[PDB]
């Protein structure tokens, strides 16, 4: 006589992204010797990392 | 008067299909509707005789 199921889930699941950023190099823009005057402010993108 | 006999026959063994069964699929409620989802079986339950 059916009973039921039975819905296993073992070590739930595994989250997986790709091998760490290239081409975002945040240091030389954070750390920059070369910054932005206030109402110059600079800006530039970060993409694809 | 006329009439029409066959001199001789053949076996003439042929095909026939009748499908037999199918894939008895037990197909559940509280999971296949609601995968890993407590949310989605309680709302299924209360449907129930479904
Ligand atoms: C009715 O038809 C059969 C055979 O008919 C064939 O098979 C059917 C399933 C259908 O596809 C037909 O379209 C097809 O033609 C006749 O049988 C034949 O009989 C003759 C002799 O009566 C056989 O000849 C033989 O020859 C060897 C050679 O050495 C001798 O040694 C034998 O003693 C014999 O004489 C023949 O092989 C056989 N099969 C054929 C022709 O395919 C059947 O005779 C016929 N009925 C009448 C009344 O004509």
């Amino acid at each position: 006589y059916q009973t039921s199921n039975f819905r296993v889930q073992p070590t739930e699941s595994i989250v997986r992204f790709p091998n760490i950023t290239n081409l975002c190099p945040f240091g030389e823009v954070f750390n920059a010797t070369r910054f932005a005057s206030v109402y110059a402010w600079n800006r530039k993108r970060i993409s694809n990392c | 008067n006329s009439i029409a006999i066959p001199t001789n026959f053949t076996i003439s063994v042929t095909t026939e299909i009748l499908p037999v069964s199918m894939t008895k699929t037990s197909v559940d409620c509280t999971m296949y509707i609601c995968g890993d989802s407590t949310e989605c079986s309680n709302l299924l339950l209360q449907y129930g005789s479904f």
